[PDB]
Formats: structure tokens, C-alpha cells, sequence
């Protein structure tokens, strides 16, 4: 139900619109505020922000805060919580993006190349360790040069790359024409390794660049298939095997002076625990019958041994609250009620 | 043992059953007309045993029983305890199907042997869990106390009873539908959110002079906590407490008199007896050691 508004909230050029589209999310949210299951919603529209904003823009920033305003009223401000904290995370990489441009035209201004960095925060987003990949000499300069920055500006972070969510452009010289690549960051490196040599076979592909045998594999099936002429080879669909002999032939005659390659973004591939936290809440009762929330989750976590997550307890709570065996005017404690 | 009485004494008339007399006292009926009635419950000495050791061998679980006796005036006499063979989880009991039919078979079998009283109430262990009627336990008194009347819901913790060295018993009875009527807040605490529905009881020991002279030769070491009991010590916050609860009821019947000073009389008379009785130890031990070789 969440891809509608995804997409309704999506860039689309023409889909652009005025205050009826505030009416329309408001509509929305009128059809969802009588749905139950409300989790999987927020998982859903969760994954549609960090798609939205880890990769390429939105249509625009307004109707999302406006969005996240407006399910914050009805649920509660801790209910929401992480979707605030990818908008403030974009909000803080455009600044630091501009700091970074203005420190970079400030000192030894060279500018090889034109960084954008979209410094996000480790717990809201869902994260993922990149591959480890070497990075060709002409980008590591300018990783130097943000590193440094970001650590005099900010003490103690660290940063945590991910060389796998991010896009770059290649000015390409094969003939006549500057045909602009838009590439991922696998088919740039991909490409700029074999810049210096030709004809590099698959495994000079794996020990130069170091890129995973499956990524590599998904990233060399693009570059070619596709119209029959970005590479022309023998077999068709998906033949790679090592020791194979591809070279990238010596003419590019796409027919348009914009070229993006970049497809892989479309052409991309408790009964027994809630029985015993049922039976601990029981067990907790019957014994201190008023009972504040935190000290019964407190008490529960000591009586297990096992972790358990705090969702489990705030729906078995509500489960056998329901069941009338207790009952709620402080609204962060419990009597018994037998 | 000797230079007094050996024959019936005055504290076996309570062991005496008359049939007579309960037939009459069952057909009264005094108790519909004052509902405050029952204030008093006293129980054998077997019975709270049998109960004691029940409910410490269920180990964590809950388990319950009956309990046999008789009424007599303002008063519930319970005789004797016999378990049932429940099968409770660690909250919860339920007595399905085979503890009715223990019930009813043992009830006709106590009467073959000669057990001439009849059943007075049900009792049931709560296992570290304090002493008070859930919202289960009240359901269930109000539905035997509409019908069988002369009843009593008697609460025993095994848990803290051991724990502590001293038994947890609670004896209750329910209200019926639609009666309402730095000082600590554990008078409303300690019961559950039907506090205003039941009403508690004071519970009392009795036990036969047969009892009392085969307990007298239960252990022979007691006799040095006696000579060395030090007493008057071990009980003053005991003794300052009814002092306090004294003045209180003094005070509440000087307001009444501008009967109740004589529970106020008895109450002081208590105390006073108390006090008199530990003074009369510790002279007389120092009667006996401090007085030779002087």
C-alpha cells in the first residue's frame, strides 16, 4: 500500500504538482489511519526513504518533511523516529558538501575532479560493508583530501565508505565526440584500469581491480547485450568464464551525446518465546500489581535469559492487556486486574 | 506433669462436635442478617500444619484444597485440611475433573471412619506471591458463598513463609454484589483492585490438651533459649506498636463515651500482662544465676 505514496512522492518530471499533491498525501494518510499492521508500513516506507534519498534525489524535500510531519502526528515521536533521522542526515551532508567545496576553492585550489559525499549516520540507515575494492589512483587523492577535512572539522567519526551506492562520470576518448559515461563506481574503475593497456582478460580484471567474482560478473554483463553494440561478442545472454579475452572495440557510434550505462539500477537482479514472555508478564503480576512500563520490561529482561527484542514485549503486553488480564490516570503503569 | 488435672480439660470442649447444636446454628441462619458477621476464624493445629507442608511441597507451583470444621456463634472453627490433587501451573490452578471426585470420595470416606464435620471452606497456596484474594479467588468465594454459605477463603504462602520462618495464613470472606462499605498505603496495597470486595478475618490457634502434652516433650534443647531468653528485647518495636494502636482505640472510645472501652481495657490488660510476664522471667533468672556465690 506504501508503493503508491512511494510513487506518488516520487520524481517524475510531468508528475510535478502544487498543493493539491499536499492534499493528496493527506488523503492518503485519511485511507491509512484506520489500517491496522501499521509496522510493515513503516518498513516499507522505510526502505522507499533510503532508496529515495541514499540513491539520486526526490521530487522534492518539502513533501517529504511535510509526509514525515504528518505521520508523526496520530503515532508519536519515538514511533517515527529513524525517517527524521535520514532527513536531517541529507540536510547535514548538503552542508558539509558546501563546507567542503568552499575549503577545497580555498586551498590549493586544483579541483581534478568534482567530489559530492552523502555522509550518512550508522544506525538509521540500512547500512552495507562495500567490497573492499582498490580504488584507481585518480579518485584517491580526492578521498585523501575529504578524510582530512572531515576529521579536522569533526573529532573522532571515522569514515565508513561504501563504494557500491554511488555514481561518477567519464569523459570517454575513444574517438571523436566526448561521449559522457555515468557509470557506477564498479565500471568506473572497470574502465579506468583498462585505460592504461588493452585487452585485459577476466582474471587481469579480478587481481587488478579486486572487485567480488559475483559483483564483477553482474557489473561485465552490462557494458555490452544491451542493442547488440556497446561490445560486440560471439556468445549472447551471459557467457564468462576466466581466461576470457574481452577488449572494448575501438569505436563508439551510440547515437546520442549523453551516455548512461549506469543501467544496473533498472536491470538490477515464536509460539513457544511469545508463549513465554506471555507467561513472565503473568508471572511479574500477581505479585507487584501496580507496575510502571520500564520496570516490568526491566523486570522481564532479568527474568530471561535469552535477549529478546522490545517489540516482543510491548506486543505481548498489549496482547494480554487485550485479553482483560490487566488493565491502565498515569499512563506508564499497569495493575493486575485478575 | 503432676499437682493438676489429667482427666477432659477445658481445652478439649472445642474438639466436641454436637450435631444438635449445629443443626440449630445451621437453621438460625444469624450470618444474612448482619453482614459484618464472621470475624473470627480458629483453626487446629493439624490443620495448619497439613496446610503448611502442602503448600512448601508444591515447590513453585500453585496447589489447593478444602478444609473441614464447623460454625458456632460469630466465630468459623476449621479441624482439619486435606489436599487435592490438582494440577496447577506457577499462577493458576484448576481442580478439572478429578478433584470433585476426590471431594465427594473422601468427604463419604471421613464420615465411614467417624469425621463428623462437614466441609468450611477452600484454601489455596499463592507461591511467593503474598497474601491476598485475586480476581479469580473473589469469583470463586462469591460463587460458594451465594449457595453454601458458611464458608472462608483461607490464603497460605509456602514461599515466604519459609523464607521468612513465619507462616503467611489470610483468612477472607467476599462482600456481596453492591456493598461498598505518613500513614502506609499497604492496607490498600497489599490487597488487589478488588480491595473494597472482601474483608479479612482474624485468625486464631487452638489445639488439644493431648496436643499440648505430646508437643511438651517434642525436644529437649529449647530449655537454654528459655533460661537465656532475653526477653523484653526481642519485642519492644512490638510493644511500642500496641502501645500506639492503644492510645488510638483509647482515644476513639473517650469520642464514643462524650462498650468500646472494653476492647480498649482488654487490649492494655494484654500489654500490660506482656510486659509483667518478661519482667517475671528476667527476675527469675536473675534469681537463679546472679544470686550464688555472692
Amino acid at each position: 500500500i506504501a508503493k503508491h505514496v512511494d510513487s506518488k512522492l516520487r520524481a517524475g518530471n510531468k508528475e510535478a504538482t502544487d498543493e493539491e499533491l499536499e492534499r493528496t498525501l493527506d488523503k492518503i494518510m485519511i485511507l491509512f489511519r484506520f489500517i491496522h499492521g501499521k509496522d510493515v508500513f513503516e518498513a516499507f516506507y522505510k526502505k522507499d526513504l533510503a532508496k529515495r534519498l541514499l540513491v539520486g534525489k526526490s521530487a522534492s524535500v518539502d513533501a517529504e518533511k511535510s509526509m514525515l510531519s504528518k505521520l508523526k502526528h496520530e503515532c508519536g515521536a519515538a514511533f517515527t523516529s529513524k525517517l527524521e533521522g535520514m532527513f536531517k542526515d541529507m540536510e547535514l551532508s548538503k552542508d558539509i558538501m558546501v563546507h567542503f567545496k568552499q575549503h577545497m576553492q580555498n586551498q590549493s585550489d586544483s579541483g581534478p575532479i568534482d567530489l559530492t559525499v552523502n555522509i550518512l549516520t550508522m544506525g538509521y540507515w540500512p547500512t552495507y560493508t562495500p567490497m573492499e575494492v582498490h580504488l584507481t589512483p585518480e579518485m584517491i587523492k580526492l578521498q585523501e583530501v575529504f578524510k582530512a577535512f572531515y576529521l579536522g572539522k569533526h573529532s573522532g567519526r571515522k569514515l565508513q565508505w561504501q563504494t557500491t551506492l554511488g555514481h561518477a562520470v567519464l569523459k570517454a576518448e575513444f574517438k571523436e565526440g566526448k561521449k559522457e559515461f555515468q557509470v557506477s563506481l564498479f565500471q568506473t574503475l572497470v574502465l579506468l584500469m583498462f585505460n592504461e593497456g588493452d585487452g585485459f582478460s577476466f582474471e587481469e580484471i579480478k587481481m587488478a581491480t579486486g572487485i567480488e567474482d559475483s559483483e564483477l560478473r553482474r557489473t561485465l554483463q552490462s557494458l555490452a547485450c544491451g542493442k547488440a553494440r556497446v561490445l560486440i561478442k560471439s556468445p549472447k545472454g551471459k557467457e564468462v568464464e576466466d581466461g576470457d579475452k574481452f577488449i572494448f572495440n575501438g569505436e563508439f557510434k551510440h547515437k546520442l551525446f549523453r551516455i548512461k550505462i549506469n543501467q544496473i539500477q533498472m536491470k538490477e537482479t515464536f509460539q513457544d518465546r511469545q508463549y513465554q514472555i506471555d507467561a513472565a508478564i503473568v508471572r511479574i503480576m500477581k505479585m507487584r500489581k501496580t507496575l510502571g512500563h520500564n520496570l516490568l520490561v526491566s523486570e522481564l529482561y532479568n527474568q530471561l535469559k535469552f535477549p529478546v527484542k522490545p517489540g516482543d514485549l510491548k506486543k505481548r503486553i498489549e496482547s494480554l492487556i487485550d485479553r482483560d488480564y490487566m488493565e491502565r490516570d498515569n499512563p506508564n503503569q499497569y495493575h493486575y486486574v485478575a | 506433669l503432676a499437682n493438676n488435672m489429667q482427666e477432659a480439660q477445658s481445652i478439649d470442649e472445642i474438639y466436641k462436635y454436637d450435631k444438635k447444636q449445629q443443626q440449630e446454628i445451621l437453621a438460625a441462619k444469624p450470618w444474612t442478617k448482619d453482614h459484618h458477621y464472621f470475624k473470627y476464624c480458629k483453626i487446629s493445629a493439624l490443620a495448619l500444619l497439613k496446610m503448611v507442608m502442602h503448600a512448601r511441597s508444591g515447590g513453585n507451583l500453585a496447589v489447593m484444597g478444602l478444609m473441614l470444621g464447623k460454625v458456632d456463634g460469630e466465630t468459623m472453627i476449621i479441624m482439619d485440611s486435606f489436599a487435592l490433587p490438582v494440577e496447577g501451573t506457577e499462577t493458576r490452578v484448576n481442580a478439572q475433573a478429578a478433584a470433585y471426585e476426590y471431594m465427594a470420595a473422601y468427604i463419604e470416606n471421613a464420615k465411614q471412619v467417624g469425621r463428623l464435620e462437614n466441609a468450611i471452606g477452600w484454601y489455596h497456596s499463592h507461591p511467593g506471591y503474598g497474601c491476598w484474594l485475586s480476581g479469580i479467588n473473589v469469583s470463586t468465594q462469591m460463587l460458594n458463598q451465594q449457595f453454601q454459605e458458611p464458608f472462608v477463603a483461607v490464603v497460605i504462602d509456602p514461599t515466604r513463609t519459609i523464607s521468612a520462618g513465619k507462616v503467611n495464613l489470610g483468612a477472607f470472606r467476599t462482600y456481596p454484589k453492591g456493598y461498598k462499605p505518613t500513614i502506609p498505603l499497604n492496607k490498600i496495597e497489599d490487597f488487589g483492585v478488588h480491595c473494597k470486595q472482601y474483608y479479612a478475618l482474624e485468625v486464631s490457634y487452638f489445639k488439644s490438651s493431648l496436643d499440648r502434652k505430646l508437643l511438651e516433650l517434642l525436644w529437649n534443647k529449647y530449655w537454654v533459649n528459655t533460661l537465656s531468653s532475653s526477653s523484653l528485647l526481642t519485642n519492644a518495636d512490638y510493644t511500642t506498636g500496641q502501645v500506639f494502636d492503644l492510645s488510638e482505640k483509647l482515644e476513639q472510645s473517650e469520642a464514643q463515651l462524650g462498650d468500646k472501652l472494653a476492647k480498649a481495657t482488654r487490649d492494655s490488660c494484654k500489654t500490660t500482662i506482656e510486659a509483667i510476664h518478661g519482667l517475671m522471667s528476667q527476675v527469675i533468672k536473675d534469681k537463679l544465676f546472679n544470686q550464688i556465690n555472692i
